[PDB]
């Protein structure tokens, strides 16, 4: 149950980092 | 006559905005704003995928049956919006725009000359622990946290929807008494 | 033959339980639950209008046009699900159903004896502060208070979506060395 | 703007220990 948690911890920040690229200039 | 597409199109909108508001994690200032920001097109989607259908309730003679659950509907609204109109009345009581991003029961303030600090917090308690730090200097209480830029009052004082608590600083726990290096303390005590 | 009416319905029932969830003060852990629990079932009535409402555009062959929709309907629900068993993970492995009640980020946890301390907390920072006091002797940490049962532990660990961050306890600041009577301050550092 | 602040301060924990009242023996 684990490997699950460790494969999905660092994918979810890394698509708010790129939310934070794509949307830093629109608000 | 209206027709029946627009109710199942802002079904839609509103299953939409829900799933949107339901997963936003409440790490940075910026989401907060984002996930309140959903929450109010959601809210004007609640309204329009309402009335409509009450529109259509009048529109096949069906309204007789349900016009008090609708009525509930339109009171639990209004005092929905009274609640937003109270948290706009403490965010420009604070003078801050964190009441309408954080939703926490209280908010513990205190104004300086340039800057003013408005923390959520959750309920008023006898003390309130005030952690001063930096990695970026900052002040921290209950994990909420916000970048400081002048010193602390010695008096603080928690804002509510109907209470005005005003504290009184105590203690300053320096890191020799502590022993934490860079964390400063600063203890407050409920004024009766 | 789908009737329309259920529709209706359902959006009737969906906007009288956002209308709850939206003006439910969380002061009591009582309501919390409620909080939850109004919210659990929108989510049903959420999923309810949404099909229902998918299984018209089937019928009327107007679903050609925003399939795209619904399927993100579907996948953010899926994910909404994904996060409710992890919260669920959560709760047992803190051993308290506070996770599934507080809506906070992360959960500050240590595990006694007898007792289990389960206290929400917003983010990781470099020191936790904790109060110990009666008016009921609990234990309070950003305003969030917990009955304690027992001791503190001098390891006390936070738990999270992904994160489990151990902390060590530096100082406790008793009665004398604050000067406020009847509150101890029990102040953890970050372990590295 | 403060009375009806005044007169809605205790109202809705008086309704809330109401409520309180109500349902604490059907949980």
């Amino acid at each position: 149950f684990s490997k699950l948690r460790e494969q999905l911890g660092p994918v979810t920040q890394e698509f708010w980092d790129n939310l934070e690229k794509e949307t830093e200039g629109l608000r | 006559s209206l027709p029946f597409g627009w109710l199942v199109i802002g079904v839609a909108f509103l299953a939409v905005f829900q799933s949107a508001t339901k997963i936003i994690a409440l790490n940075k200032r910026w989401q907060l704003a984002l996930y309140k920001g959903f929450q109010f097109i959601c809210n004007l989607l609640l309204l329009f995928v309402t009335i409509y259908s009450h529109l259509l309730l009048v529109a096949a003679g069906m309204e007789a049956q349900f016009l008090y659950l609708y009525a509930l509907i339109y009171f639990l609204q209004c005092i929905n919006a009274c609640r937003i109109i109270m948290r706009c009345w403490l965010c420009w009581k604070c003078k801050s725009k964190n009441p309408l991003l954080y939703d926490a029961n209280y908010f513990v303030c205190w104004h300086t000359h340039n800057y003013d600090y408005c923390i959520p917090y959750n309920s008023v308690t006898d003390t309130i622990v005030v952690t001063e730090g930096d990695g970026k200097e900052d002040y921290q209480i209950g994990g909420y946290s916000e970048d400081r830029h002048s010193g602390v009052k010695d008096y603080v004082v928690v804002h509510g929807y109907f209470t005005e608590v005003y504290y009184q600083l105590e203690s300053t726990q320096i890191t020799t008494d502590t022993g934490i290096e860079n964390a400063t303390f600063f203890i407050f005590n409920k004024l009766v």
